[PDB]
């Protein structure tokens, strides 16, 4: 009551929707429970109750009944949507954000998921591996022990171990290399 | 030439600012202009520009030449809305005199600072400056002083958010120290008083621009910046989302928004998160994400002081602040860095009527001379003070360890808390069984036999609960339901405190 | 000590003291002679920015009498941090040896005349005009320039008339110090 | 030239204001100067002058002329007592640009207006002016608005 | 108690006292109930109780008993004083 809020009168949402390697032009408008969406000239009508908290969202698209799951959302437009069992990555920007985003530098960093370093100083009490051992994503590799706890270090890469640099009984600091994957 | 022609010519120049060639360079560097940044931040069409025709009144150094006067004098100021909610903004334009601060520059920013305080609307600044404009001399120093005075006056009255979108040097680098949150853009923004040129000239140390004041340094090591975002477009998209959490003024209650997440659902996933073995760590974030509405959590300083987690979330539509321990890092112990981040967050949320939820799992304090000589005592008092003086709802749940003085520091009930829940795995004691029993039975025979009896009686949450320290012991799966119930009845809470000119925080 | 520069440790001790004295209605007297901030990675990585804001905040929010005298240097942002008049100060005196500037003559002139010939000749003119307390005083930054021998008399006069000072501030549940 | 010499030279000019010949005319017309009026009004020795070294910043129509600068910019401001009781005063000096009002002129008067309100002391003004200083233009109009 | 008042420490009052057509140089100092007044080099001591409301003011000047009446006073220094029956105008 102190600060009136005025809902923007947005009649049309102009979106740039990037899939794998294509960018599609999509314009949507709301008519209540149904969104009228033009996808590169094709007219679709998506009707739902749009309960945004449920893990299962039931939609009807031009009479076709679909069930989809939204797994993650980011403010930057990234959405992870499972459609017919497969997770698709879509980046939805507004027209303005997409037009200006072209001015950003395409910097690329290195993925160093094979280099497993100690997150915490202490004594190494277990190593689950030797070179050649299979490693799954999330697999425990090393356990460190400081202030009588068991900090567990897991792999971020599937593969086999190339080298084990620190053994049980060794003392390691923060950032020291424990195991190197292939 | 008619007056209308002159007006149109000034409008066209104000939009170009420093000129098309500088704008071209602005994009080459991977940066947006000050006006493009505002268009992204605010609701389309909601922005109204003020004082677009103001120019400097400088005369020395030939700064009073035609090729030297620009309209807008390096800042874009005005008002708008984000999702229908009133907000004031300003953005510094690097293409005009390097974004340096003039007398008139500050004046325009102060004007926005005064309107926002009077009506009670947040101010979001987009900072990018090369420092003081030396051609005016001492006029720019008064500019900084007036801005600083407004930033202090607005504290606890309206939220102040500062997003850094480029380099910042000289006196300008202190405004984010007075605002509530500071955000940066990775590899684009800098914060430092003097550049590497001065460090090399004064002392025999070798440093580059990124090492001295880059975004990675301030979000990972110094604890100055609350979060860095990858680029300009993502930074403003996340800023709109962050804005939606906060009230417009401290006179307003925490905002409540439409929510589809049933408030009475259970979370069975919690019953097995906390191991029975005391030396096994777990990820506190798994608990936070499962309790909060629709599993959305906004984490602050993800890479700094990782042993304590603070951030924003909603429960049943209402914005709440969450503080908790992270047992994975340094056993969940308190240290200097964690106390600084915690106290700052708690105090902001209290000032703007945002309830606090505390997830306690803390075995004590980080030992060692690194902390003793660092003033761990003086710094730990900051977090205890921030909780003790709070007047907003405080809901504490203890998930496992609470040993020693850390029990009270992490918002215990005897600091005017509202409710305090324990999970069956909680243990509240002055210290663990080993220390307590060897000290109590010091020099006695059959200490291990006495320890077995001690563990059976005291290694559990009951000797505290039966004395009134804990209100209930709940199945972890019900945690969300219990918190939701408390938040919706403590929201009308009001308390009185003795009058004091101002608070006296231990510092 | 350290040329009179501000650093992390000095800001912590200063801010704490200023805040106590303000809370219990004890007037503040400031003696300014500060060339800037202590440079180096030891301070940058230590959060010198976050910590310096503590002393600026402590002075800016003060509501008790503040009497500042500048005895010599006041360069850069340190001028405002050390309780400058534009932070709701009551009086600000300079001694004849005071110099108020964004930076010293060497930095300011080489930056202003960057790439120009006869910079040293321009520096001589710059020093004669700006290396003194006058370009600040004529703009209202300084109330008077006093013979140092009279400092005590001037302060005594101000304290006995500012003691009845009362100001108002917008209501806030509590203050929000930068920490 | 040392800084102390420059300071002394500014002090001497601030006391003369518009100059001795103007002061001579001031007396010929039967008027006292702004500083003589304050000395009569306030308890002897009680007056403390503020901002005596402030000069205008205006540059236009030859105002940037060193021969056009007058320390004090046509007002004497300060504080004192009458019979032991605190009072703030200001007096406009007609011998400096006819006593016309500049931006800086008003600023100094406003400063006195703000200190007096904060402590709770009366303000006594001695007014004498030819109106706005047209060389600055609209700056003097803002001056009036702030005083009002 | 809010605004302390400080009595000026005036040790000597230097006055220019105009009578009919002469201007005299008078310097006075207070020593309590008696004023020590130098009138063009002559030393006089005026002792009284100085009750300023009474129509009759009794003074003793160097042992000489006088009664005077102050009939009017102005801020500009004009005073009308009756001395030995005659009203004298002094500024
Ligand atoms: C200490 C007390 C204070 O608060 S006053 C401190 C003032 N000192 C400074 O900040 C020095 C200015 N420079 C720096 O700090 C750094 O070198 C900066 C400029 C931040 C590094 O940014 P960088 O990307 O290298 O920019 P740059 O040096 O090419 O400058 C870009 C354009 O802006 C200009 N600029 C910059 N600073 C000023 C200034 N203070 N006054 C006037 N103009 C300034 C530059 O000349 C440049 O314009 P151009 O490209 O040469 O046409
Ligand atoms: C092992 O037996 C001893 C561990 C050290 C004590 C720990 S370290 C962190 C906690 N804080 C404290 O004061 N003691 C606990
Ligand atoms: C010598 O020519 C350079 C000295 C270094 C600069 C000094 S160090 C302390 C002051 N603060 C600052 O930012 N610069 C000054």
């Amino acid at each position: 009551s102190r600060m009136p809020v005025i809902k923007p009168d947005i009649a049309n949402w102009e979106l740039s929707v990037k899939l794998h390697d294509k960018v599609h032009t999509v314009v949507a408008s709301n008519n209540g429970s149904v969104f009228s969406v033009e996808v590169d000239g094709s007219k679709l009508n998506v009707t739902s109750t749009w309960n945004l908290a449920s893990p299962l969202l039931s939609v009807s698209v031009d009479g076709t009944q679909r069930t989809v799951q939204c797994l993650s959302r980011e403010a930057g437009g990234n959405m992870s949507i499972q459609f017919l069992g497969t997770v698709y990555k879509v980046n939805i920007l507004t027209r303005l954000a997409a037009e200006l985003n072209k001015f950003m530098l395409e910097k690329v960093t290195e993925d160093t998921s094979s280099v497993l370093r100690s997150p915490m100083p202490g004594v190494v009490v277990a190593v689950s591996v030797k070179p050649g051992d299979a490693v799954a994503e999330g697999q425990e590799i090393c356990v460190i022990e400081a202030m009588k706890m068991q900090n567990s270090m897991t792999a971020g890469k599937t593969g086999t171990v190339k080298s084990v640099h620190c053994q049980a009984g060794d003392t390691v600091g923060e950032g020291d290399l424990l195991v190197e994957l292939e | 030439t008619s007056v209308n022609e002159r007006i149109e010519n000034k409008r066209r120049t104000a939009l170009l600012g420093g000129g098309q060639r500088r704008i071209d360079a602005q994009h080459k560097r991977g940066k947006l202009t000050a006006r493009e940044r505002i268009s992204l931040l605010l609701d389309p069409g909601s922005f109204v520009e003020s004082d677009m025709f103001v120019e400097h009144r400088c005369a020395d150094f030939g700064m009073a030449a035609d090729k030297n006067k620009f309209p807008g004098d390096s800042v874009v100021t005005g008002r708008g809305r984000i999702n229908g909610r009133l907000v004031y903004v300003f953005s510094q334009d690097f293409t005009v005199f390097g974004g340096s601060l003039s007398g008139a520059h500050a004046q325009k920013i102060c004007k926005i600072m005064d309107q926002a305080i009077t009506v009670g609307a947040p101010v979001i600044g987009l900072n990018d400056s090369g420092g003081a404009r030396i051609q005016e001399g001492v006029e720019s120093l008064a500019g900084y002083a007036d801005i600083f005075l407004r930033n202090v006056t607005a504290s606890g009255v309206i939220p102040q958010i500062s997003l850094i979108m480029g380099p910042c040097a000289g006196g300008a680098v202190y405004s984010p120290a007075l605002t509530d949150f500071t955000f940066m853009v990775k590899d684009t923004s800098y914060l430092f008083i003097t550049g590497p040129d001065v460090v090399k000239s004064v002392t025999n140390e070798d440093v580059t621009q990124e090492e001295l004041g880059g975004a990675k340094t301030h979000t990972t090591m110094s604890g100055v910046a609350h979060r860095a975002f990858e680029n300009d477009v993502d930074a403003l998209c996340n800023l709109r989302d962050f804005f939606n959490y906060l009230p417009l003024s401290s006179q307003d209650p925490a905002p409540v928004r439409e929510c589809h997440d049933p408030s009475d659902r259970l979370v069975p996933e919690l019953d097995t998160i906390v191991p029975l073995e005391s030396t096994k760590a777990y990820n506190m974030v798994d608990i936070i994400h499962s309790v909060v509405d629709e599993r959305e959590f906004f984490e602050i300083m993800p890479n700094y002081a990782k042993n304590i987690i603070v951030g924003f979330a909603r429960m049943n539509g209402r914005t709440v602040g969450i503080v908790g321990n992270q047992p994975k890092v340094a056993s969940g112990c308190l240290d200097i860095n964690s106390s600084v981040k915690g106290a700052r967050f708690v105090r902001f949320c209290d000032a703007f009527n945002i309830p606090l939820i505390t997830f306690v799992d803390v075995p004590g304090f980080l030992p060692g001379t690194a902390q003793e000589y660092g003033g761990i005592i003086r710094h730990g008092a900051k977090l205890l003070y921030a909780f003790a003086e709070a007047t907003v709802p405080k809901v504490t749940v203890i998930t496992r360890k609470a040993y020693g003085g850390a029990y009270d520091v992490m918002s215990s009930k005897h600091l005017c808390g509202d409710t305090n829940y324990a999970w069956p795995t909680a243990e509240i004691a002055v210290m663990g069984a080993k220390g307590a029993v060897e000290i109590i039975f010091k020099g006695h025979e059959n200490v291990e036999a006495a320890q077995a009896e001690y563990i059976e009686k005291f290694a559990n949450p009951f000797p505290a609960a039966v004395r009134g320290f804990v209100d209930d012991i709940i199945q972890p799966s019900s945690t969300r339901a219990r918190i939701c119930c408390d938040l919706d009845v403590l929201a009308s809470k009001k308390v009185q405190r003795p009058w004091r000119k101002h608070a006296n925080i231990p510092l």
